[PDB]
RNA sequence: CACGAAUGGCGUAAUGAUGGCCAGGCUGUCUCCACCCGAGACUCAGUGAAAUUGAACUCGCUGUGAAGAUGCAGUGUACCC
RNA sequence: CCUGCUUCCAGGAAAAGCCUCUAAGCAUCAGGUAACAUCAAAUCGUACCCCAAACCGACACAGGUGGUCAGGUAGAGAAUA
RNA sequence: GCACCGAAGCUGCGGCAGCGACGCUUAUGCGUUGUUGGGUAGGGGAGCGUUCUGUAAGCCUGCGAAGGUGUGCUGUGAGGCAUGCUGGAGGUAUCAGAAGUGCGAAUGCUGACAUAAGUAACGAUAAAGCGGGUGAAAAGCCCGCUCGCCGGAAGACCAAGGGUUCCUGUCCAACGUUAAUCGGGGCAGGGUGAGUCGACCCCUAAGGCGAGGCCGAAAGGCGUAGUCGAUGGGAAACAGGUUAA
RNA sequence: ACCGACUAAUGUUGAAAAAUUAGCGGAUGACUUGUGGCUGGGGGUGAAAGGCCAAUCAAACCGGGAGAUAGCUGGUUCUCCC
RNA sequence: GGUUAAGCGACUAAGCGUACACGGUGGAUGCCCUGGCAGUCAGAGGCGAUGAAGGACGUGCUAAUCUGCGAUAAGCGUCGGUAAGGUGAUAUGAACCGUUAUAACCGGCGAUUUCCGAAUGGGGAAACCCAGUGUGUUUCGACACACUAUCAUUAACUGAAUCCAUAGGUUAAUGAGGCGAACCGGGGGAACUGAAACAUCUAAGUACCCCGAGGAAAAGAAAUCAACCGAGAUUCCCCCAGUAGCGGCGAGCGAACGGGGAGCAGCCCAGAGCCUGAAUCAGUGUGUGUGUUAGUGGAAGCGUCUGGAAAGGCGCGCGAUACAGGGUGACAGCCCCGUACACAAAAAUGCACAUGCUGUGAGCUCGAUGAGUAGGGCGGGACACGUGGUAUCCUGUCUGAAUAUGGGGGGACCAUCCUCCAAGGCUAAAUACUCCUGACUGACCGAUAGUGAACCAGUACCGUGAGGGAAAGGCGAAAAGAACCCCGGCGAGGGGAGUGAAAAAGAACCUGAAACCGUGUACGUACAAGCAGUGGGAGCACGCUUAGGCGUGUGACUGCGUACCUUUUGUAUAAUGGGUCAGCGACUUAUAUUCUGUAGCAAGGUUAACCGAAUAGGGGAGCCGAAGGGAAACCGAGUCUUAACUGGGCGUU
């Protein structure tokens, strides 16, 4: 039956991308939070 | 310890023990039911049972006579070859030597002698007396000491 | 091994009302 | 400080082990049921140091029966004799006789009848 | 006992994988099950799981007993796998 | 062909490219039109699977996955053999 | 009515401990001696051992430390001492001092290993047979001849998504629910050629963002000019050949 | 074709965390479908079942207050003496 | 002796059990520590449009990854320092480079510094698409480079409705923007919970969101306290005291006066005249000193024994202002690196002073003295203080003075007295904190511990996402990491050989426990029924002993005999929990208070902070006790009760 995940790069990208993730006081509090983990994908992107 | 507040599973259903924290010190890493804290350790002595031992202490040393009071006790240069002949040549190796006012060679010397020591007559701790083999003490020391036990 | 993903169910399910 | 613990452990553990030794299957294998079995044999030692007492003189006097039967005479009579033949003690177990001197035996019945006459 | 008029009453052609009842046909649904063809089950070879599990030298009966006994009493039966 | 034609009500995107019109502006110029000649057209994608063993399903999983093409005999048929 | 059996009760022999008294003798301990010593909740008393500080520049230790495994002895016990083997570098008396100080249970936590058991199962009942190659080995790979199955697909081209799975050599441990010489598996090398297909690009829908601006305790909200956004509009190549790809 | 899910059997450590087979309903419409957009948690959406909002729903998920509180259940580790 | 008969009778083990021996599995234990943990003392407290934090892509003789670096790409220049060896790591090899000064390495200052990211030329699905304008070509097209965001301030030029004037528009100069551990101030601000329920109250102005700043922040120079004596800004510490008070007078909350300490500091504006740039502050250049960022010198041990190896034992010397520490074939003052100690800076810098330049005002005379404020009404909020008899403070709302003969406060309120001067500001220290730098310390951990991470870990993995989040350390002294031979499929794996102290250290490598699985031997087991042991007990095998019913192993037969925990009136229970082993896993810590023990001293005992020659000594602020009774005034070995006690209550030993 059809599952939950239907892959979309490009909805990936609008939704959870770089550029979202910084349009926002909180999508960049994010990253913040993700650098401070030093995390090594900020946001898996291309 | 560092993880989230999770419920790692479901109250009731898995045929699972209960489990609330991933951080229980019953679970495996991360845990310690009464971690420590960094503390003091220091005790009080009142004034006078310190000075009631300083006194028990003096009189039991002489009473082994361990402690050998002199005239006046210092060396002639900054070299620790020098008091270790003094001590040889006064039958010496482990040794407080309460000097009165100290001077600059005596202490040099003995900083690298490992079983003597030289201190001020304010200097005198309760371990030290009976931590050397014997005290020397110049008589000049002997006054000071008199008066600080009263 | 690699080998280590366990997603255990919830029971399993099937049955059970056991006369009330 | 912190306390290493189970060096002592094993001590432990071992120390009941050894004392299973022979014992089937778990019951020498394995500790958490060693210790069952290492402790109810000492329960039953305990109570069976009692026991073996009672069965002896059971055993014994099963045997001083038969002897005093055989000599024509009941366990009964012939301990009442000797006990009014009189006065004078004895064992029950050193008639541990009964089997290995059976003359003396005999000879002991006859002094138990007399004193029944 | 205890319908009732737009928390609608009474009817109604047509429609309904809707509820109840009947009949013809039909038949292995049944009387009552037989045979057959295929896939497993069985044997060999290869690979190789699972839940459960205080420990096991893990029988029947009548009785006792935290009151429904492989494990207690009594007794019957039973070569080992 | 057909974004046609007929008919009906529920009345059926937008903007640019394209054509034309001129304003400010340029009037020999520049531009505009045509013929012929010539030069430019960069950059990035291009393998392979794609109703599946290559994607979503933890698996070389009887499931889910939009578009395109469509032969003969019988047949109304993209049914069915 | 007299026997006798019968209990961890009574007695006898040896032993321990508390409280008594009496005698030996009092920084007490003996000898008697009378007596007491089931025990959950729980109160009191006394201890073993572990880690770490001092004591310790001491002491033990390559002529063998710790740990592991046996053995003997010893204590009322927690234990201790000794030593064989293993081990191959540390260990620490004594008296004090301090606690991450003792595990069988918590459907406790982590790892390892059992069990059922060499049992179920090996994923569509479209179906295989033989010959010949290769090979250590062929029911499964290669080639061939039959046989069977799909054929609005189980053929063919893509988008989406994947991201080297493509092709060629090489290997078969692990992956393949079996074997495997074979593979979408390992290793190495190769392979994607555009003015015209597509993206970029021009154009906009939904909708998003939004200089100023209006609004809001702060964060921010809405929106004009604009600026972005294809699922739609916008110039142009066809038939054939060739690469292992 | 495509979209549905009325009956049965199978399956129930499945081939499958919701399917297979045989039958069944709709099939020019309140139809069905690809791409993309908007709606956010006492809030959304709902031809209405408390349905659905990522295998989660009478208040989603992630982190935090946080060691919430638990007059309840469980467990609670060496020895000897009174 | 044969035949027959009756009686009794071992050796069997498909398999099983126990014991022991040798293994397998597995990774506990111990030993180990370039990793962690908690601190002390100092340094530093910021980075950023001169493009940060953080990334993408590159970069090598190089296929990957790490580090470094940026198309000048493990690097370039320069100044110092050092130098005999170097070209980062996994990681050999290749090709090189250097040895007395341009090898490398360390430090100071420079240079280069792709793309994304505040990202700033526009856009955008981050690391990409596309421009306007300027420049740029003895092959002056198209590409390459530079610049062009927004807001603020200032200036200039422009300039509507509207003529003036504004708004609007272009340019320009400056500054801002983003990131970052805590400490700090400010705007907002929960609920669980506690009250054994719950509204008031609590949790608590906490958690959290937000804004802002500094090296510290804030606070601060009395419209303050006191009580008729006096003190003299703010901040912090110890007291005062769990007192006075607040309080569904519940739960709880909880001061001040005064005292002992740390550190101490005071100034401007509300203004004009003269004199004028005179004090001072910051920004800045120089100088100097002093710290910093590389460095230099740095004492003294040999003999022998055991051993694979000496640092160990034993002997005899030697240095010590150096016996801190690490390393080296086992434990080294004298082998190495250091340590004490003494020295050193070409350059850049922190800090002090000294000045130069900029900006700034000093000084004297005479003035001035903070109104939509104080206060009030309404509503809330703060003060320990819940509206209470509630002073005081703040203000959303409506009001609204006096002005030195004036005004504030002294906890309702009034008088008198006393005391202070609101409605403008600045101000150092004692105080807080540690992303980070350096050095040092621990009755802190030692691989299930300690950071989640001793390891290429915020990784692999899981999730659309926020986000969650592992496992995994040890051959040896030295790789001397096993040439060569044999079985095998030019396999896997193994046996020899060889290295080594050890190969039983062989890389699946120190130690190598336990569950669990085998091979070997002894004994038992195929007529027997159950917690599997225990008391008895033959036989067998083995040792003994000189026998002597003895040790060890097994255990026919036999008496008795229903595991453990928990929970219960009571459990074999067919009631709970456990498949097994190993490791881990639960009464702690701090501060108060009271009792016991013990110690000191004694009608006295003891200090807190703080000073400090730093466990001493100083400091008696203070706390407890020596007197009680009463609500209290007050009285006092008594006092309270009452007019008063023959009394009585609490006290006097
Ligand atoms: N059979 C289930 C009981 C059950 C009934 N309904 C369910 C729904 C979900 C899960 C489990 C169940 C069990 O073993 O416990
Ligand atoms: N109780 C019924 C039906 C049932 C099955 N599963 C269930 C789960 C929940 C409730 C009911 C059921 C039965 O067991 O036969
Ligand atoms: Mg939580
Ligand atoms: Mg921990
Ligand atoms: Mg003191
Ligand atoms: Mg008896
Ligand atoms: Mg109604
Ligand atoms: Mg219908
Ligand atoms: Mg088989
Ligand atoms: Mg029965
Ligand atoms: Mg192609
Ligand atoms: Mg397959
Ligand atoms: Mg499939
Ligand atoms: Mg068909
Ligand atoms: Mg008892
Ligand atoms: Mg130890
Ligand atoms: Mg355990
Ligand atoms: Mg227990
Ligand atoms: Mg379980
Ligand atoms: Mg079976
Ligand atoms: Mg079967
Ligand atoms: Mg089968
Ligand atoms: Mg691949
Ligand atoms: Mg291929
Ligand atoms: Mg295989
Ligand atoms: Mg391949
Ligand atoms: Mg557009
Ligand atoms: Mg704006
Ligand atoms: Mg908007
Ligand atoms: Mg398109
Ligand atoms: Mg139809
Ligand atoms: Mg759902
Ligand atoms: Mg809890
Ligand atoms: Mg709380
Ligand atoms: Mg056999
Ligand atoms: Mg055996
Ligand atoms: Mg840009
Ligand atoms: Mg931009
Ligand atoms: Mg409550
Ligand atoms: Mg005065
Ligand atoms: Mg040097
Ligand atoms: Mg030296
Ligand atoms: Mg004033
Ligand atoms: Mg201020
Ligand atoms: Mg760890
Ligand atoms: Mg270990
Ligand atoms: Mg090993
Ligand atoms: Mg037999
Ligand atoms: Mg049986
Ligand atoms: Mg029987
Ligand atoms: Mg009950
Ligand atoms: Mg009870
Ligand atoms: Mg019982
Ligand atoms: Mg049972
Ligand atoms: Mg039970």
């Amino acid at each position: 039956m059809k599952r939950t995940f239907q892959p979309s790069v490009l909805k990936r990208n609008r939704s959870h991308g770089f550029r979202a993730r910084m349009a926002t006081k909180n999508g960049r509090q994010v990253l913040a939070r993700r650098r401070a983990k030093g995390r090594a994908r900020l946001t898996v992107s291309k | 310890v560092t993880g989230s507040g999770k419920k790692p599973w479901r109250q009731k259903g898995t045929g699972r023990a209960r489990s609330g924290s991933i951080k229980s010190p019953i679970w495996r890493s991360g845990g310690v039911t009464f971690a420590a804290r960094p503390q003091d350790h220091s005790q009080k002595v009142n004034k006078k049972m310190y000075r009631g031992a300083l006194k028990s202490i003096l009189s039991e040393l002489v009473r082994q006579d361990r402690l050998i009071v002199v005239e006046k006790f210092s060396v002639e240069a900054p070299k620790t070859k020098l008091l270790a002949q003094k001590l040889k040549d006064m039958a010496l190796e482990d040794v407080l030597i309460i000097t009165g006012e100290l001077d600059e060679n005596l202490f040099l010397a003995a900083r690298n002698l490992h079983k003597v020591d030289v201190r001020d007559a304010t200097g005198i701790d309760p371990v030290s007396l009976i931590a050397f083999d014997k005290v020397v003490m110049t008589a000049d020391a002997v006054k000071q000491v008199e008066e600080m036990l009263a | 091994h690699i080998c280590v993903t366990s997603k255990w169910f919830n029971i399993d399910n099937k049955i059970v009302d056991h006369r009330p | 400080a912190r306390v290493k613990r189970g060096v002592i452990a094993r001590a432990r553990h071992k120390k009941i082990l050894k004392q299973a030794k022979g014992y089937y299957g778990a019951r020498s294998r394995v500790y958490r049921v060693a210790f069952q079995a290492v402790i109810k044999a000492g329960q039953y030692a305990y109570r069976d140091r009692r026991q073996r007492k009672r069965q002896f003189r059971q055993l014994w006097i099963a045997r001083i029966n038969a002897a005093a039967r055989q000599n024509g005479i009941s366990y009964s009579k012939f301990i009442n004799g000797l006990k009014k033949a009189s006065v004078e003690i004895d064992r029950k177990i050193l008639a541990d006789i009964a089997v290995f001197d059976k003359v003396a035996f005999t000879a002991l019945v006859e002094k138990a009848k007399a004193a029944l006459a």
